């Protein structure tokens, strides 16, 4: 039952730690990406007004 | 027929003894086996942690 414990948990912990690390990257990425969308679609919007 | 009954009775308690010792065997060995599988699990847990 203790091994049953280590197996089951250790697996889903390994698994959610995966997903969690994946979206951690994506989130840090989407901030950088929205910060580039920023200057891009605001230099695009800049000479748009002129 | 009077030796017959005593000859068969030798057979009897002999067979009965055998069976009691057979149970000594299985009763002991099935317990050794549990106390092995359990010793394995004390390791298999550690392995399963590394897994």
């Amino acid at each position: 039952a203790m091994s049953m414990a280590v197996e089951s948990t250790g697996n889903a912990k390994a698994e959610a730690e995966s997903r969690a690390e994946a979206a951690r990257i994506e989130g840090e990425g989407s901030v950088l990406q929205a910060k580039l969308k920023a200057q891009a679609l605001a230099i695009e919007t800049e000479a748009e007004l002129e | 027929l009077a030796i017959e009954i005593t000859t068969n009775s030798q057979e009897a308690a002999a067979k009965h003894e055998a069976q009691r010792l057979e149970q000594e065997a299985r009763g002991r060995l099935e317990r050794q086996k549990i106390l092995d599988q359990s010793e394995a699990e004390k390791a298999r847990k550690e392995l399963l942690e590394l897994e």
